[PDB]
């Protein structure tokens, strides 16, 4: 709101250690091969699931409510196996939005219940507009924003993206606070 | 030297491209998506002030360099294809945002008449141009455009989006899906310009000039019981995902009608071209009947060019212009483009030619000199 | 950027048009003491590049081929870049399941070499106008 | 009221309520929402489910009309049948060889046929029988179209049998 991060109260159920808070309420059947290295952010009810993954997150990464990180299967015919998945760093996940995306790019802002599909690719500094359906096998370059049912270039970012997102992650993490 | 590029700003689609090619790179709705707006805002609009035009021009065009084309705007040349009495003050910004803001070498402010004339090859020929906004024709003669025998109506796209949208909620049956498997009339007050766009090229199509001169009597009902041809099926239109709407088969080949109808003024698209020829010169009256031409998006509806050959041939006969063009033998020219990128396909052809466009053409240093650029009004 | 609301607080441009844009879409001009805005500035091409396959293609190349990628297809139905499926090969989408089979083109041994688009129907006709007119012009 | 069967790997931590039916073959993924409310969730082999997937039998919820005597209306659903993510369900009948979309609204009472898929994102409230090996793409619009042969899925559903144990 103009600029300015608000205020966002969490209560005391949550798994706090070496920075990475994960809430409670938030299911990721498959603990042991999720990783989280930084200083991460998983809202309530999400999912990350473990269904032969290696879910590596960023240095501040964050997933709000309702929304699901889950691999995608490679149709490969000398084997079908679940591909894993590398989210960057300083990634936004928005709030109800699905994932079935196979290497997600750093400083990247995915925006609300938007579907992107199976073995989709995401370069670093770029940006996914809510309501929109990313299809399988999609590619996304550097300062682009994807739109519409389609999933198709709608225009470009503001030039400072990789300096202006550090801020809004780290500042989200910092005032996201117990009460 | 560079290859020139073709731009033609239309008020329904924009032709781009390169010079010395076979058709367009780009054709593409003539719109703007600016924040806050729900609907974009059309980027050719006449009679508004100047500094609003100019923004919307500056923003499209910046598009087409850029997102459509990949070149550099200063590097090369403009083939700026714009209709004959193309409002003044629009021509005039056009021009003065490519030689202020983007800095072109030098602009071509072609007819789209004269430049529909080069494709085929002949030097004289009659010119039909069926667009958007008005169906204007020109009788061009061995180079030279005769403005004093000029012609225009408005019974292009716009005036046939709206004879649609009209008899649409007139005949509305839709099935939203909420109990209205029942015909639900006039749910939505207005149908979006885009949808009635894309019921107009799919379902509609023009009738043969004997059905077409039927349905004319028998939607009139003039001391007649019931004598209107057999209509096509109807076509269910889906309308923003669960709305239904059955599209009645009378709609179809009436809506197309509003052209080719008389209206007592006795003022057609047909009529256009003898009302025009009967105004030119006596000498020119045989090679330009022999020579026609049918450019314009509004002429690819299914079965327009049989309609209007058949609907002239008929209109001969009548009485008054049975006179001077009785014995005349009215022959259509096939060009090599499709109607609609007949205009472009000309800018096209004289950008090719390195050699006459860069005298022909207005230079940047005489624009920052002077500031007038030269028009068929006087200097 | 669009999360915060930089689209609210807006700096000013000095010059013949002024502008109200957000900073984090306005430039600093070093040379002078100036900043000014994407409208206001100059805007150039550098280099071309396929969004699907990322890869950096000269501007002579482009010229040739009409500003479009030899490899990368993209379908006609909805717009989207097109995915090569074997069973030896098939071009299919998958938002829409449009298939190549479905127009009616033959499946080619090679992956990427085998496919292309026809020849324009009035290339040669063309030709022949241009010349025509060359020779009248000079 | 469970009548579970051996073969299919219906992981024990998915939510399941009312009077189930399990079929030989099928793979529910957890946090997979099944309830038989008024009828039994009848299930076919293979019909594997994927994440979020809202499967009601509460059509005496959604209308309550207390007519059709009993009105049991039990919900048949085919073999190799793909759920995909945030995809909500509700079709007394469904047939074989079918794959909703994910976050796919499906209708109250629309039946599914072979060969045919729903949009990612879109909804459809509307009853309507799906033509045979049709597929919807789009939300803004439905925009059917008629596929070349039906897409089949066995290879992802045999190799869940090796993933599932210890998770
Ligand atoms: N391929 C086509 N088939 C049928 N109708 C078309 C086609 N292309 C365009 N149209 C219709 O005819 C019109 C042509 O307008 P156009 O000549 O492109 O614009 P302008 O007259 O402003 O240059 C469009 O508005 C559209 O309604
Ligand atoms: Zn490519
Ligand atoms: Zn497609």
């Amino acid at each position: 709101m103009e600029l300015g991060e608000l205020l966002y109260n969490k209560s005391e159920y949550i798994e706090t250690a070496s920075g990475n808070k994960v809430s409670r309420q938030s299911v990721l059947c498959g603990s042991q091969n999720i990783v989280l290295n930084g200083k991460t952010i998983v809202m309530n009810d999400c999912i990350i699931r473990g269904d032969l993954a290696n879910v590596r997150v960023g240095r501040h990464c964050v997933v709000k409510s309702r929304s699901v990180i889950r691999p995608p299967f490679k149709k490969f015919s000398k084997g079908v196996a679940f591909f894993p998945l590398h989210i960057g760093d300083h990634v936004f996940i928005e709030e109800d939005c699905v994932v079935n995306a196979a290497q997600i790019g750093s400083y990247v802002h995915v925006g609300k219940n938007c579907v992107i599909g199976r073995r989709c690719v995401l370069k670093d500094c770029c940006k996914i507009l809510d309501n929109t359906v990313l299809p399988p096998e999609t590619v996304v370059p550097p300062f682009t924003v994807f739109s519409g049912c389609p999933g198709l270039f709608s225009g470009e970012l503001p030039e400072c993206t990789q300096e202006l997102m550090i801020d809004v992650t780290k500042s989200y993490y910092q005032k996201f606070l117990p009460l | 030297e560079k290859t020139a590029v073709v731009i033609d700003l239309g008020e329904a689609f924009t032709k781009c491209g390169f010079a010395g090619e076979t058709g367009p790179r780009c054709i593409i709705p003539s719109v703007i998506k600016k924040a806050g707006m729900p609907k974009p805002i059309k980027v050719v609009q006449y009679n508004i002030n100047t500094e609003e035009l100019y923004s919307y021009l500056k923003e499209f065009i910046h598009i087409l360099y850029f997102r459509h084309l990949l070149v550099n705007p200063r590097d090369r040349r403009v083939v700026v294809i714009e209709s004959v009495l193309c409002p003044s003050h629009f021509r005039e910004t056009l021009t003065r945002v490519l030689f202020k803001y983007f800095e072109v070498p030098s602009v071509l402010l072609a007819p789209s008449h004269l430049m529909a004339l080069l494709t085929l090859g002949i030097n004289s020929a009659m010119v039909l141009d069926c667009g958007y906004r008005e169906s204007l024709v020109l009788p061009i003669y061995e180079g030279i455009p005769v403005l004093n025998c000029w012609g225009a109506l408005p019974l292009g796209g716009k005036a046939l989006h709206k004879e649609l949208e009209t008899q649409l909620l007139e005949q509305c049956t839709v099935d939203t899906g909420a109990a209205k498997e029942q015909s639900l009339p006039s749910v939505m007050g207005s149908i979006p310009e885009g949808v009635l766009e894309d019921i107009k090229v799919r379902t509609c199509f023009v009738s043969d000039l004997t059905r077409g001169l039927k349905i004319q009597a028998a939607k009139f009902n003039i001391d007649g019981n019931t004598e209107r041809p057999s209509p096509p099926p109807n076509v269910d239109y889906p309308l923003d995902g669960e709305k239904i709407l059955h599209v009645l088969g009378s709609i179809r080949d009436s809506v197309v009608e509003i052209l080719f109808e008389q209206d007592n003024e006795e003022k057609s698209v047909a009529t256009l071209i003898l009302d025009s020829l009967m105004q030119c010169p006596i000498d020119t009256r045989k090679q330009l009947a022999e020579n026609l031409v049918i450019i314009g998006g509004t002429s690819m509806l299914p079965g327009f060019l049989h309609r209007l050959l058949a609907e002239i041939r008929y209109l001969v006969e009548k009485p008054k212009y049975k006179k001077t063009l009785g014995t005349k033998t009215f022959r259509i020219h096939t060009p090599p483009a499709k109607a609609n990128c007949v205009a472009w396909l000309g800018g096209a052809i004289f950008g090719a030619l390195q050699d006459i466009l860069g005298s022909r053409s207005v230079s940047k240093e005489y624009y920052n000199q002077t500031g007038r650029i030269p028009d068929w009004c006087s200097l | 950027a669009s999360l915060l609301q930089s689209e609210r607080v807006l700096y000013l441009v000095q010059g013949e048009k002024k502008v109200r844009a957000p900073l984090s879409q306005l430039y600093f001009c070093r040379y002078c003491s100036e900043l000014r805005s994407l409208e206001c500035v100059s805007h150039e091409v550098d280099s071309h590049y396929c969004p699907s396959c990322l890869e950096n293609m000269p501007s002579a190349e482009a010229k040739l081929k009409k500003n479009r990628c030899a490899n990368c297809f993209d379908c006609p139905g909805c717009m989207h870049t097109l995915s090569t499926r074997a069973t030896a090969y098939y071009l299919a989408c998958g938002f829409c399941r449009w298939t190549s089979r479905d127009v009616g083109m033959a499946d080619k041994s090679v992956a990427s070499g085998g496919w292309q688009e026809p020849d324009h129907p009035h290339t040669q006709r063309m030709n022949k106008l241009i010349e025509y007119y060359q020779q009248l012009a000079q | 009221s469970v009548k579970i069967a051996p073969g299919a790997v219906v992981c024990v931590e998915s939510e399941i309520r009312g009077d189930v039916t399990i079929g030989p073959r099928t793979v529910i993924h957890p946090k997979a929402r099944i309830i038989a409310e008024a009828g039994p969730i009848v299930i076919g082999e293979g019909n594997l489910i994927e994440e979020q997937a809202l499967i009601i039998n509460a059509h005496p919820d959604n209308i309550t009309p207390d007519a059709e005597d009993s009105e049991p209306k039990p919900m048949i659903i085919g073999t190799n049948n793909v759920f995909e993510v945030g995809c909500y369900s509700q079709a007394m009948k469904m047939g074989d060889n079918n794959v909703i979309e994910s976050k796919a609204y499906v209708g109250r009472n629309v039946i599914l046929t072979s060969g045919c898929i729903i949009g990612a994102c879109c909804n459809l409230n509307t009853f309507e029988v799906i033509p045979e090996n049709t597929v919807i793409y789009g939300a803004d619009c439905l925009r059917r179209v008629q596929t070349e042969r039906p897409q089949p899925q066995t290879l992802q559903l045999d190799f869940l049998m090796k993933i599932l144990p210890n998770y």
